[PDB]
């Protein structure tokens, strides 16, 4: 997370950090759904082009954490993936749309001041939350500039941008399932996800009931925090679908 | 059910550093 | 787990993201 803030305690509770087994390594964020269920981003687990292609023994899950990298000996919990769920129609040629991916716990992770789960929007929530100029919340242990590591958990606040906004930024092609956020070069704040943020959670808080929603994906961007461009979130709620599938069929 | 709702803050009825921020931006 | 192993790195490298190296964010 760039130009971020160091999170509080318990702050962001569904957050999980993606753990590679062997080598270990820091792969990407996610976001605790259920006591079951984690909701990462797609191109972390699996982007041909870097050969790259996981599977439910390659992978750790730790939650409830803070530190990147300390240990948390009684506050961390670290689960073991059951069966990964990406995207049928995730697209990792051309523009990463449905970047989006479900991964099932082998057990079912038990929740602390440290561990708890996010809610998903519904069609309306989505469509109050999710409008520009309204802002969401990103977390992460990623990269602190575009090419660095921080210590313990980032997280920053970002405006939501207008489609129009998003679509004359980039050359890239922006599909119905993406949504962008971040400043304009003169809106004198800035700030953005990084390298290792993907999969991580957007989320913002209903205003009519104190909880918090995880509207969008960390999915992609054009670097990390450049001017005149925004960062890009798989949009939770139009695959709501998809998820609501593979968690009524696989597992039950 | 539980979800959404966090153990340290909303649950303890409490506000962290930067909660405001976001409701501010719901105004504009 | 959960099982004072130590045999877990405390010191380890976050990886690479396809995902920022989009478009311009293409790295030479
Ligand atoms: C990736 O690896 C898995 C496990 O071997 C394999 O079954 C799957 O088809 C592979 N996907 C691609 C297209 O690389
Ligand atoms: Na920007």
């Amino acid at each position: 997370i760039v130009e971020g803030s160091d999170a509080e305690i318990g702050m962001s509770p569904w957050q999980v950090m993606l753990f590679r087994k062997s080598p270990q390594e820091l792969l990407c964020g996610a976001s605790l759904i259920s006591d079951r269920w984690v909701l990462t981003a797609a191109h972390c687990l699996l982007y041909p082009p870097w050969d790259k292609n996981f599977t439910e023994n390659d992978l750790l899950v730790r939650i409830g954490k803070h530190s990147r990298t300390r240990y948390e000996r009684n506050i961390e919990k670290i689960s073991m993936l059951e069966k990964i769920y990406i995207h049928p129609r995730y697209n990792w040629r051309e523009n990463l749309d449905r970047d989006i991916a479900l991964m099932k716990l082998k057990k079912p992770v038990a929740f602390s001041d440290y561990i708890h789960p996010v809610c998903l929007p519904d069609r309306e929530t989505a469509a109050s939350l999710l409008q520009a100029g309204y802002k969401g919340r990103v977390t992460g242990w990623g990269n602190l500039k575009e090419t660095g590591q921080p210590s313990v958990l980032q997280v920053v606040n970002l405006p939501i941008v207008e489609r129009p906004v998003c679509k004359d930024s980039t050359r890239i092609r922006i599909t119905d399932n993406m949504f962008c956020a971040g400043y304009k070069p003169d809106e004198g704040k800035r700030g953005d996800a990084c390298e290792g943020d993907s999969g991580g959670p957007f989320v913002m808080k209903s205003p009519f009931n104190n909880r918090w929603y995880q509207m969008g994906i960390v999915s992609w961007g054009e670097g990390c925090d450049r001017d005149g461009k925004y960062g890009f979130y798989t949009h939770v709620f139009r695959l709501k679908k998809w998820i609501q599938k593979v968690i009524d069929q696989f597992g039950e | 059910a539980d979800c959404g709702l966090r153990p340290l803050f909303e649950k303890k009825s409490l506000e962290d550093k930067t909660e405001r921020e976001l409701l501010e931006s719901y105004i504009d | 787990y959960a099982a004072i192993e130590a045999s877990l790195s405390e010191t380890f490298n976050t990886a690479a993201d396809p995902g920022r190296r989009l478009g311009e964010g293409s790295k030479p």
